[PDB]
């Protein structure tokens, strides 16, 4: 078959030039008479349509989103692009790249959606901080550890264990505001005691606002 | 509007971007260009804005079952748009008219032409001016300064046929790969055999599409592609025959091939 | 101007039949082909229906649409509910060269028992503490109903300031997930003796308490 | 979030009966009481209908209202129009705390004698000049129809920079008037040799010339 993968940074401040380029592999963009568009949608809101394209120069805009979407579509790479500029706080929302053929119809097939969070002021990387394992951090046969995730700017944060090897009792957390404008959140693992002293622990903390990428070990406390 | 011996594409109709409706049952909209039928029927009328949600199939109003009626098989395709700027005018542009009052209820697909003056006793009542007799054709309001739900709105029906014929208003069937010395199938538009298609020598006056022999066969026919002529031979012949040496002699046995062409020997009298 | 009224909420217990409307306000919905979408939370929307009676190959049978244009509300009848069904439902139409779509419909039923609130903590570590922070993780999990209250303490009194909790959040095994952060100094952390953080929960209080080792 | 819906224009002939509707989007119909105020042009509003069946004293009986709630849409039915008629319905909801007006409806009126175009050309005034100015004014009145095109020339060309033309406007005695000003500098004034305003009505031109004396 065919399918719509979307590429991009995930990222953009307030008022900046919005480039995402949505790309399309086993299909061909100028045969079969098909038409492109692009569909937004917030979170915890319904679907807003942006725009419409087709191969060639033809093209439409929601009124509301007027004079405000350039989409272009290249036949060579077989992808295309859309453009927004005046960029706002009110437009963090999930863009897909839509495959629809009927242009009153539907948009059978979806590419998945791109999260867009727009990052006001200045982009801030992440503070992460090993959280060891004690003797008082256990309740039982079972014990916790994790890592801190503290002062970083915008959302999201994605956190994975040992390379996503461990899922089983990990617990990602939504993040909150701090007292000064920064977010702080924190991931956590639930393992055996028997295994605190025998297995390695590091996690994955990856910030694509930022492009910052830290592995950092947990390792039990050690008394100094 | 009648249509025939021409081929049809619907892709224009679509990508205008500037129709305001369009409903289409019968046939999914994204599948009627390979899909093709016998006949195609375009029925053109004006109408107003707040009727366009009346031409449907099972509807009741005071349109639709006095002037076309849509029964229940109906596999028409239902296309307006706005028009406001030609089809009105200032000063009260009352050139189209129609049919408000009715005896009964009519056929689908029937005109009413019958400018007879209605009234509550219709039979009665007739090219004359009497009690209630209202004509039945009245005047409409069109002006362009309205809003949204009065505009002119031109409707047309494209309704299709089924019925036995051979596809005219679409091609069923689009030019596919060339295929040439192989028994295949083939319909140029006037027979459906398989055979082979060879390259011959002889040249076709330009006004024919076919070509018999002394046997009065169709064995020639030229490709409407580039105008190449293309033989039709039969790729079977004959049957088949089995060599038997005798009982108490031996189990083996040979087989032969009457007049098909090919431990094997191509011999004279076939393989 | 022309936009499809859809209901926020609708909620029936499983294995009945629903009705979902889809209300346009200028233009009628016999005009334009309606269209709905069935998305899961956190993927890609998918078509459920389309052309406003029939269905696409891949769906059950009772995904059912109809069109009522005299009341210019366009009708999706479900039944039999199950436990997939429980998506998002928004409906499409086209005006005139502008596709709007629908406000959305949220379908969900709704309820599970009490679970003990296992409670660890974590004392700031000793890389935090040469970039001159530290700071106090407390965490709630694997509790319920998801209402907890945390009070930071501290040798000289409770922590209130630099006090950051998290709201509960839905576990994978149905229970609920909470998290609680206390900013402080490295100087604050080793004033004290030891700090400690208390949950309450129906009641009952789980502590636990680090100290500067 | 609750807005009351109002078709926009609403035309119908005297002596019929037109139904005029108010459909309100979030809130049901028959929740707040439901005012309908006819406002003439150029006046105060007034109050035609209450309690959504109850006329007040003074208006006619034809004020009849309908509340249709199952599909959350007021009506308003007024038979035998009139030419008094012709004023703007608003549908007024109470909604919550907030008095919601409707979009208004504006009953039509169900066109004057043929006249000759006349055209008044005065040049520049002098104190006009004085002030550092120059003003070509044509005028166009007794007219009929109400569509003139003015084409300002300077000896031979066209002017087209600092024209500013008016409206058709109708007079008093059936017939309409119009004018015509073109903004210039004194030193523009005195470089061609004479101005002339050129008007054309029904094909037929008439024109008038100035000359700085
Ligand atoms: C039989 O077919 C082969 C290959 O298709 C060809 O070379 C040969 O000439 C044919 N025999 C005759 C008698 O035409």
């Amino acid at each position: 078959q065919v399918q719509l993968q979307e590429s991009g940074p995930g990222l953009v401040k307030p008022s900046e030039t919005l480039s995402l380029t949505c790309t399309v592999s086993g299909g061909s963009v100028s045969s079969g008479g098909y038409f492109w568009s692009w569909i937004r949608q917030p979170p915890g809101k319904g679907l807003e349509w942006i725009g419409c394209i087709y191969y060639s120069g033809s093209t439409n805009y929601n009124p509301s989103l007027k004079s405000r979407v350039t989409i272009s579509v290249d036949t060579s790479k077989d992808q295309f692009s859309l453009k927004l500029s005046s960029v706002t706080a009110a437009d963090t929302a999930v863009y897909y790249c839509a495959r629809q053929l009927w242009l009153r119809g539907r948009f059978d097939y979806w590419g998945q959606g791109t999260l867009v969070t727009v990052s006001s002021a200045s982009t801030k990387g992440p503070s992460v901080f090993p959280l060891a394992p004690s003797s008082k951090s256990t309740s039982g046969g079972t014990a916790a550890l994790g890592c801190l995730v503290k002062d970083y700017f915008p959302e999201p944060v994605t956190v994975s264990w040992n390379s996503g090897a461990l899922t089983s009792g990990v617990h990602t957390f939504p993040a909150v505001l701090q007292s000064s404008g920064l977010y702080s959140l924190s991931s956590v693992v639930t393992v055996p005691s028997s295994s605190l002293g025998t297995q390695t622990y590091i996690c994955n903390v990856n910030h694509k606002p930022s492009n910052t990428k830290v592995d950092k070990k947990v390792e039990p406390k050690s008394c100094d | 509007k009648r249509i025939s011996n021409c081929v049809a594409d619907y892709s224009v109709l679509y990508n205008s971007a500037s129709f305001s409706t369009f409903k289409c049952y019968g046939v999914s909209p994204t599948k009627l260009n390979d899909l093709c039928f016998t006949n195609v029927y375009a029925d053109s009328f004006v109408i107003r804005g707040d009727e366009v949600r009346q031409i449907a199939p099972g509807q009741t109003g005071k349109i639709a079952d006095y002037n076309y009626k849509l029964p229940d098989d109906f596999t028409g395709c239902v296309i307006a748009w706005n028009s406001n700027n030609l089809d009105s005018k200032v000063g009260g542009n009352y050139n189209y008219l129609y049919r408000l009052f009715r005896k009964s209820n009519l056929k689908p697909f029937e005109r009413d032409i019958s400018t007879e003056i209605y009234q509550a006793g219709s039979t009665p009542c007739n090219g004359v001016e009497g009690f209630n007799c209202y004509f039945p054709l009245q005047s409409y309001g069109f002006q362009p300064t309205n809003g949204v739900g009065y505009q002119p709105y031109r409707v047309v029906v494209l309704s299709f046929e089924l019925l036995h014929a051979p596809a005219t208003v679409c091609g069923p069937k689009k030019s596919t790969n060339l295929v040439k010395n192989k028994c295949v199938n083939f319909n140029f538009n006037g027979l459906t055999g398989t055979g082979v298609l060879t390259e011959s020598n002889k040249k076709f006056l330009p006004f024919q599409q076919f070509g018999r022999d002394i046997a009065d066969t169709t064995d020639a026919v030229r490709d409407p592609q580039t105008l190449e002529i293309l033989d039709i031979t039969p790729c079977s012949f004959g049957g088949v025959s089995v060599i038997t040496p005798g009982t108490n002699t031996s189990n083996q046995v040979a087989v032969l091939y009457q007049d098909v062409n090919c431990n094997v020997f191509q011999t004279r009298a076939g393989c | 101007n022309f936009m499809l009224t859809q209901p926020h909420s609708v909620s029936e217990s499983p294995g009945k039949t629903v009705t979902i409307s889809c209300t346009g306000s200028s233009g009628s919905i016999a005009s334009n082909y309606v269209q709905w979408y069935q998305q899961r939370p956190g993927s890609a929307p998918t078509t459920v229906i389309y052309e406003d009676n029939q269905r696409p190959s891949g769906v059950p049978d009772r995904f059912s649409g109809s069109i009522d244009s005299s009341s210019n509300s366009a009708s999706l009848t479900i039944s039999g509910l199950k436990t997939e069904d429980e998506a998002d439902y928004y409906c499409q139409s086209y005006d005139s060269s502008n596709v709007v779509f629908g406000g959305g419909t949220k379908l969900t039923v709704l309820g599970q028992p009490k679970a003990a609130p296992s409670v660890t903590l974590f004392p700031p570590s000793s890389e935090e503490l040469q970039a001159n922070k530290a700071t106090l993780v407390c965490l709630i999990s694997d509790f319920y109903p998801g209402a907890v209250t945390v009070a930071w303490k501290a040798d000289s009194s409770p922590v209130k300031a630099g006090v950051e909790t998290t709201t509960p959040s839905k576990q994978s095994n149905n229970k609920y997930a909470a998290s609680s952060y206390l900013s402080l100094t490295p100087e604050q952390w080793k004033s004290h003796r030891s700090y400690s953080c208390q949950v309450t929960h129906e009641g009952s209080t789980v502590e636990k308490t680090v100290a500067p080792t």
